Order: structure tokens, then sequence, then C-alpha cells
RNA sequence: CCCGGCGAGGGGAGUGAAAAAGAACCUGAAACCGUGUACGUACAAGCAGUGGGAGCACGCUUAGGCGUGUGACUGCGUACC
RNA sequence: UGUAACGGGGCUAAACCAUGCACCGAAGCUGCGGCAGCGACGCUUAUGCGUUGUUGGGUAGGGGAGCGUUCUGUAAGCCUGCGAAGGUGUGCUGUGAGGCAUGCUGGAGGUAUCAGAAGUGCGAAUGCUGACAUAAGUAACGAUAAAGCGGGUGAAAAGCCC
């Protein structure tokens, strides 16, 4: 059965996020818990919270119990972007976008 | 009577869009481009209507060409031949007719030697 | 076997069975029509290459069906000059099955 | 004869003009007022 | 210096193609407590190639 | 009835060999071109690769007329300045022999990948004898 | 939660004059 | 359009379109272009237009039958229930009623019912003589309608 | 109930006709940004399409072959206002 | 800046001169269909008929005929929870603006015919407002007075506390 999990709002850019996802796909979960542990990212955190959270849930309100598990799909989409203003100089100001992600994490034994 | 054009402007945007799939990158994405890129095509094919035939005929005068001189005579002369016995065998024929069956082909050229002799 | 005949100002080469597409006949859907302006006959090593016209060819073809072409979009449009045209056109035509050659 | 099936008589309704709306229009881009003219600007033309 | 035409994103994607990282080939197993960790570095619980380095 | 167009994957192309010892260098080319197009073959395609692989031996007894031994003269460019270099019909035929018929025939075909694509079907020797023994070659006479 | 935007503009150059 | 006439910006040294008032219809909150004002749409129709009008609706009531003329139509006590009752013996569903003198009792019961219309001789219109199914109007209507139309 | 920092967020459970209504809550388009699949792409020059066109993939049919996606290769062709 | 005074190759004719007979070559012309405008006819003609002859590049501009959007009567009608509008596909269809129908989302409107009235059709105006790209994971992270360690707390400490 596939489970998903999803962390909405996260504190950083799918750019950033993306790089990360790509090197995690179709491999073992006790893999994949090893390379994001050393991965020297704060995304890295982020995703490795949502892989863990998704492996609980794939334990416990869905069945499944471990080892055979494998992530599938680790898509990772854009989310609200906050708009702050940063003083430039001469007066000119900007519009400083501080980007949001949608890590999300379907993974299935099969 | 405020009239809101939302739907109908839609209507006509999505419609462009449909002709211009497969076009690469804001052609198939952007209507400014894929408006351009629409009209253009069609440009392209009110002109090629008629190149086609061009190009198609081209293509046939040289395979007829490449049997006539497998079998000893110039396009020219051959085509001339035809003309003198009252032959009437159009070129797109004869091109598939040197290519399929080359044996009824081979029986064409002596009629046309015949004519001309 | 197969022959070649001229009916709608262009020429054909057709074999027994065939399905081929013409320009449109003013025939009805079931009937039959003769075509008598028979160009040439091959018989797959005897030819009749007529010149012009075979004087003993008859084809013989069933009218299957009458219908319109896939749809043709015309566009013209003079780019700066605040001109612009454009038409569509479908062109009508019959298919027809040769039932007999005779010579 | 009912109030949904009548008609005017043929030729007493011509239609408008209405300028600017389209290629095919005919009149579009214009308005039939040329080019950079007096006609052509808002308010323009001579008196009489 | 700026840019003349707006760069396409078949571009953007292409030229990010050598911004992936490597992920680490393998780890190493403690010759004692048998836990993995980077080459060369001691583990988490402070053991290193099968000796006891730090108390705690 | 659609035409009939040439499928590569089943044409047929064979082989032969031309001695190019004392024939002019632009007729005995241009049957080349022709043939390393397929202008010969009734199945011939314009965007169908239907020519044959052509052998050239003794590359550097080929002649020319009138004075073009000595005046007619190669340009080509290194693309750095002043790289311009030239070469007459002798230097180059003693230098490198073979390079004299392949720029020719090169500069006879169409220009693009089939261009590209027939020139490789040219096998140009400056001796007497081939190492294509394998494939049978045909005597081709210009 | 409450941006907003500000531009004057500034005029200053080199001369054309030849 | 509530606003001030300030120039926005200034007209050359900014990078951005030349702009000259905060009211302009191109800009949103903006003033319409060609802003309607009350209107009266009454036009004007000569009195032998609508003579003629009147005059054609009615001969063409006549050809296609749907004019009925009766010697009297009342009701005892304004009733709906009464004028229903009338209204079926005369297998009259959608009617308008013209009467010679206007009746209380009459324009009582039918003030409810949507499908019938009751009016005076002098009160007829042409929308209501082509909108209703069929028309019953009283012979002393007749009189005077008659004498009106000449 | 479970993961998590006695978080945020999420997954179950349950409510409801519907959460394909969860409060960033009717519908939810487009630009834009992603994941999967099919095909094409590392000797190749240009308004990027169009006409021709193999091969591959796929849907019907029964071998009549059509349809869809892609498109090597080729002719012609320098956006719009 | 590079052959650069045949388009290139190449050519002693594949150049030039003079005669011929061929062929290629345009959206020209001819065939075979279709649409439309106009003129005088045959019958019949507000309609239309083997009609026939002839015409259909086009800016400014003039003339003619239409499609679609909101809204009014028709309509206390019609269609619709056995699924409206809108959205998104597919198929069909007309010379065109378009139309018809269907699968799916969506959940309640919609609206024939013919008449009427318009805030009636957008790609451009350094257009206006909002959203989202690009440059770009680049510049920069605000004085070159300078930081370092142990311990503690904490999910986590170069930046907090001692
Ligand atoms: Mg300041
Ligand atoms: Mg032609
Ligand atoms: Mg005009
Ligand atoms: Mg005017
Ligand atoms: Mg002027
Ligand atoms: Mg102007
Ligand atoms: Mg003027
Ligand atoms: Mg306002
Ligand atoms: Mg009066
Ligand atoms: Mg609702
Ligand atoms: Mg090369
Ligand atoms: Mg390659
Ligand atoms: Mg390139
Ligand atoms: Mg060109
Ligand atoms: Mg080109
Ligand atoms: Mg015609
Ligand atoms: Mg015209
Ligand atoms: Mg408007
Ligand atoms: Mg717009
Ligand atoms: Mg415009
Ligand atoms: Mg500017
Ligand atoms: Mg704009
Ligand atoms: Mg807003
Ligand atoms: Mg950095
Ligand atoms: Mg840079
Ligand atoms: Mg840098
Ligand atoms: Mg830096
Ligand atoms: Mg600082
Ligand atoms: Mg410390
Ligand atoms: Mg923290």
């Amino acid at each position: 059965m596939e489970t998903i999990a999803k962390h909405r709002h996260a504190r950083s850019s799918a750019q950033k996020v993306r790089l990360v996802a790509d090197l995690i796909r179709g491999k073992k979960v006790s893999q994949a818990l090893d390379i994001l542990t050393y991965t020297n990212k704060k995304a890295a955190v982020l995703v490795k919270k949502v892989l863990e959270s998704a492996i609980a849930n794939a334990e416990h309100n869905d069945g499944a119990d471990i080892d055979d598990l494998k992530v599938t799909k680790i898509f990772v989409d854009e989310g609200p972007s906050m708009k702050r203003i940063m003083p430039r100089a001469k007066g000119r100001a900007d519009r400083i976008l501080k980007r949001t992600s949608h890590i999300t994490v379907v993974v299935s034994d099969r | 009577a405020r009239v809101k054009r939302g739907v109908i402007a839609r209507a006509r945007h999505k419609k462009i869009l449909k002709q211009a799939k497969g076009y690469y990158g804001a052609r198939s994405r952007v209507y400014r481009v894929a408006f351009q890129a629409v009209i253009k095509a069609g440009q392209y094919a009110y002109r090629d209507r008629r190149q086609r035939k061009r190009q198609f005929r081209q293509l046939w005068i040289a395979r007829i060409n490449a049997a006539a001189r497998q079998n000893g005579i110039s396009y020219s002369k051959f085509i001339n031949g035809l003309k003198k016995a009252s032959v009437e065998i159009d070129r797109k024929i004869l091109a598939d007719i040197a290519v399929f069956d080359k044996v009824a082909f081979t029986a064409l050229v002596e009629k046309a030697k015949a004519a001309l002799a | 076997m197969y022959a070649v005949f001229q009916s709608g100002g262009k020429q054909h080469r057709v074999s027994e069975g065939q399905t081929v597409r013409l320009e449109k006949l003013d025939i009805a859907t079931g009937e039959t029509v003769e075509f008598a302006e028979v160009l040439m006959i091959a018989n797959g090593e005897e030819v009749k290459i007529g010149v012009p016209f075979v004087d003993g060819g008859v084809i013989k073809a069933e009218v299957v069906a009458h219908g319109r072409g896939e749809k043709v979009k015309i566009v013209k449009f003079r780019r700066r000059k605040h001109y612009r045209k454009q038409q569509g056109h479908r062109q009508w035509f019959t298919d027809v099955k040769i039932t007999g050659i005779s010579a | 004869m009912r109030l949904n099936t009548l008609s005017p008589a043929e030729g007493s309704k011509k239609a408008g003009k209405r300028l600017g709306r389209g290629i095919g229009s005919g009149l579009g881009k214009t308005g039939g007022r040329g080019h950079k003219g007096q006609k052509s600007r808002s308010g323009g033309g001579v008196r009489r | 210096a700026v840019q003349q035409n707006k760069p396409t994103r078949s571009k953007r994607g292409m030229r990010r193609s050598h911004d992936a990282l490597t992920a680490v080939t393998s780890l190493s197993v403690d010759k004692t407590s048998g836990e993995k960790h980077l080459r060369h570095h001691i583990t988490a619980d402070g053991y290193y190639r099968g000796r006891k380095v730090i108390a705690k | 009835m659609k035409t009939f167009t040439a499928k590569p994957e089943t044409v047929k192309r064979d082989w032969y060999v031309v001695d190019a010892t004392g024939k002019t260098l632009g007729r005995l080319a241009t049957e080349l071109a022709r043939r390393l197009r397929g202008k010969h073959k009734a199945e011939y395609t314009p965007h169908v690769d239907t020519g044959d692989y052509i052998i050239v031996l003794n590359a550097d007894k080929v002649a020319v007329t009138g004075n073009k031994r000595t005046d007619k003269v190669y340009y080509h460019h290194t693309g750095h300045i002043g790289g311009i270099k030239q070469a007459t019909f002798e230097e180059m035929i003693a230098r490198r022999p073979e390079r004299v018929i392949e720029i020719a025939v090169k500069g006879m075909l169409p220009k693009g990948p089939l261009g590209r694509a027939m020139f490789r079907k040219l096998k140009v020797y400056a001796g007497n004898e081939h190492n294509h023994a394998a494939q049978q070659p045909q005597v081709l006479d210009i | 939660x409450x941006x907003x935007x500000x531009x004057x503009x500034x005029x200053x150059x080199t001369a054309s004059f030849v | 359009v509530t606003g001030s006439g300030k120039k926005p910006w200034r007209q050359k040294g900014t990078g951005r379109a030349r702009s000259g008032s905060i009211k302009s219809p191109i800009w949103r909150s903006g003033g319409v272009t060609f802003a309607a004002r009350p209107q009266d749409h009454s036009q004007k129709v000569n009195k032998k237009m609508y003579r003629g009008a009147l005059k054609s609706i009615l001969s063409e009531l006549v050809r296609q039958d749907r004019l009925i003329v009766v010697e009297k139509f009342s009701v005892e006590a304004p009733k709906t229930k009464l004028l229903a009752q009338k209204l079926k013996d005369m297998a009259l569903e959608d009617v308008l009623i013209i009467t010679g003198e206007l009746d209380e009792n009459l324009f009582l019961a039918a003030r409810n019912l949507h499908k019938v219309d009751v009016r005076d001789a002098t009160g007829i219109d042409p929308v209501s003589l082509i909108a209703f199914d069929k028309v019953v109007m009283t012979a002393d209507a007749v009189k005077q309608v008659e004498e009106m139309l000449a």
C-alpha cells in the first residue's frame, strides 16, 4: 500500500530541496536514512523528517512491517511565498520573495 | 449593460493554443507567441500547397531519368519519343512503373526509341 | 495484374479488389460505373500501352461512398499591412472499388 | 401572429459601423479617419 | 551588462545539470560497536576503528 | 496511392572500384557524386541515401587540363588571424595526394548530414592496392 | 505583512555634444 | 470620480508610462470613458400610427378567431372562485377581458389571477392584445372602440 | 491513535451528501514550477515552423489497413506591431 | 578581419559565336471538382431552375451581409440534482466569426425561436492592477576593534547563560 506524507509551507525554496530530492529517488528506505543523515543540508533534515514520518505512517496507521519498504516518489512542489521589503540604496526598494516549498514523500514496498 | 469578456476571450485563446501543440518552448504555452506561430504556419501551408506539387514532380522526374538512363536513353529524348508515339502516360505513374515493375518500363523504351527512329 | 486509367484529369494505377479515391462523380452510392477511357492494361508480363487509350480497355468499378476529405485551413496574412484572411475547405471525393478489368 | 414572431420590414433597420473592432470589420484600427490628420484627433477638425 | 533576451527554462534546467550533489559512496563499520560512520571519522558514540576514544 | 519511398533499412548498396589514372578531375568527380547520391537508381529518394560505396585507386595520377596544375590555388583558413594557407595542384598531389579528389567531391555533394554521409561512402587510396577485397568491388569505367 | 513600494528617480549623465 | 488632480509622477525622468490623472479610464478604479446619464428612451408615435397598428391587430384577431364578443360579463361577488368557474364554462385560461365600463366586482376577482387581465374599453394597449392567448370584449365595448378608432 | 521539538506540518480515525468542502475552507482557469510514461537528442549551425518521411511506441481492424503520440532525415522559409 | 570581381565545385568546353531538335522551369495557361459576385437571356421569376457568358491580389477608404457576449419581452414557457453555469478533454460540423454532442470536474442554475437595447469582441498604447518568471542559487549578508575555550540548558549551540 502507498502511504503519503507532506510538509507544507516548509521554510526552504523548492529549487534547493529538489537537489536533495533527486538524490534519494528510487532507493531503499534504510539506504535513504543513511544518505540523508550524512548530507550537509538543512533541507536534508526537513526531507528526512518527512521520510521518517512516512515510515511511521506505513508502519502504524496502514500496514507494512519493515525493510521491504522503498521510496518511489519524492516530488517537491512550490509553496506560498511571503513578500518582504528590503531597502536598497538611493531610495530604491526591492521585493524580497522569501519562498517556501511542499515536500511530499510517497513510499511503497512494491 | 456591463459585459465581462472573460469567457469568450478565454475560448479564443484556448482555440489558438490547440493548433500550436508540439511547438518548441513558449510557442505552445504563451498566447502571444502561439498566435504568431499559428498564423505563420498558415502562411507556410498556403505557400507549400503549391510547393508540394513542385517538389513531388521534381522527385518523379529524377526516378524516371535514372530508369531511362539505365535503359540507355536520356530523359529529354525519352519524353520526346512518347509524345511522338501519341502516348499520354503521366509522370507520376511512369516513376511508379520504373520502380515496381521494371519489365513494363523496359517495354516502354522500345516504343519511344522506335518513334524517334 | 494492374491497369492505368485517367478519370478526373489524373491517372491512377489500380488492381483488382483495390479501393481507390477519386474526385466526386455524380453517381448514386449504390451503382456501377464504367470507365471506357483506359490508357494501359498490364497482365503481369504482357502490356497494352494505349497510344493513346487502349482500344479494348474496359474498367469495371463499383461506387462505394461519397464524402468530404480532411479539412484544410487557408490562411492569408500580409505582415505590417493590416491585412488578414482565413478560410476553410473540404474537397468532395468518391470512393470506388475496381471489380473487373477486361481487354 | 405572436409578439415573438414579429420582424421589421426588410431594409428598415440598417446596421451601424462600430469601428476599431477587428481587422475583418473593415473600419478597424483607424475608424475610417485615415492617418494622423485633424479628423483623426480627438475633438479634431476645423470649424464651419 | 544586462540580458538582451529572456533565457528559457530548457537552458535553466540544462545549466543546473552539474549542480547535483554526490552521495557518500559507502560508510565504514566500527570493529567493536558495529555502527556505520564516515571513513576516517569517529562514530556518533565515540568509537573509532574498534577502540573507544571518548569516554562518553 | 502514395509515392514509393526507399527504406534505409532495406536499401541495397553495392561496392565499386574506380581507377582515376589520366581522367579529368571534374568529369570523374561528377560520376562519383552522382552515384554516391544514388541518382542512377530508380529508387532514388532525396532524403534517403541510396548511393553506392566507391573505392578510388591511384588518386595521385588524376589529370587536369590547361595550366591548372600551377595556376589553380586551393585556399583554406585556420580560424586564426593570418592563418590563410594555400597549396598548388602539384604540391598537394605530392604532400597529401588523396586530398584533391575528396575536397572536390565533398564540395560537389549537397551540404548537410546526407552529404557528409555520402562522403563517408568514399574510400580514396593514393596507390593501386586496397584492403577491401572482402567486399568484392566491381570495376566501374567512368 | 504590510509591505509597500516607493520610487523618486534621479537624472544625471555625460554630454552628447560632439 | 473621487480623487486628486495631481500628476501621479513627473512626465519624463521616470522609467514608466506617462500618467496625468488618477481618474484615467485605463487605470484600475478609474473613471468610465463614456459614462451613462439618466436617459429617456420614450419614442414618438403619430396618433395615426398607433390607431393604424390597433386596427391591424384587431383585424388579425378576428381572422385567427382569438376575439370573442359576448353580451354581458359580470360576477355577483368579488370572489376569485366565481370568476374561475365562469372562465371554465367558457373554456378560457389565458384571456384578456375588456368591458365597456370598469366593474369593481370583476377587477377584484381578476387581481390575483395572473393569466387574466381586466381592462376598460379605453384602456387597451397593443402589447396586452398580443401577449394574451385570447381576448374577450363585450358588445357594448365594441361601440366605444369603433367610434374611438373611426 | 501515530510521527514530530509537550512544535509546525502530516497520516489515520471520526463528522458530513461531499473534507474531490478542514477554517491558507464554493468553484478553481492561465502564465509559471514539478513527478511519471512514450518517442526524439551528445559531427551538429540560423524566426525553430511547414510539405514530404523512415523508425519506434500505442489504440482499432483482420492481415484492407486506418487512428494517435513522437519524429531521424529532406525541400522551402530572416517574429509581430 | 578570410579565398571573396563564376553563388560554390569544377570545367579547354561544363566558355564564346552561329544554326537547329529536345527537356526542365510560375500560384501564368489547360484539364477535373467546389464556393461566391455581376451582367442579358430561356421558362419561370420576392423563390428559383442543363442557365449561360464573364469575374473573385489589395493599404487608406466606401458599400453589403453575418457570428458571438451581457441584458428585456416572448417566458408563471422551455431545460435542469436521472446533474445547470463555469472548467477540462474528445468527436462531429459550417466559407468564416462559430455551432452541436459527448467523457470528466463542478455543483445550480440555465434558456429555444424571433424581436429590442448595449459599458458588444484586445496583443501591442515605456497601458492600469494582481500573480508569476528571467538574470539566479549569481551579488550581497552594513566599517579589517578579534576572537577563543570549558561547563550548562536544550530536539538542536561559532552566535544564548556561566
Ligand atoms: Mg534615505
Ligand atoms: Mg506547376
Ligand atoms: Mg479596407
Ligand atoms: Mg473617413
Ligand atoms: Mg502623414
Ligand atoms: Mg496612428
Ligand atoms: Mg488625416
Ligand atoms: Mg469606480
Ligand atoms: Mg398625443
Ligand atoms: Mg453551493
Ligand atoms: Mg566533417
Ligand atoms: Mg549523432
Ligand atoms: Mg546551434
Ligand atoms: Mg532559402
Ligand atoms: Mg534555411
Ligand atoms: Mg471551375
Ligand atoms: Mg478582393
Ligand atoms: Mg469595450
Ligand atoms: Mg488580455
Ligand atoms: Mg493591434
Ligand atoms: Mg524602458
Ligand atoms: Mg500590455
Ligand atoms: Mg488580489
Ligand atoms: Mg553560497
Ligand atoms: Mg552570473
Ligand atoms: Mg560570483
Ligand atoms: Mg561574494
Ligand atoms: Mg556586520
Ligand atoms: Mg562554546
Ligand atoms: Mg530550530
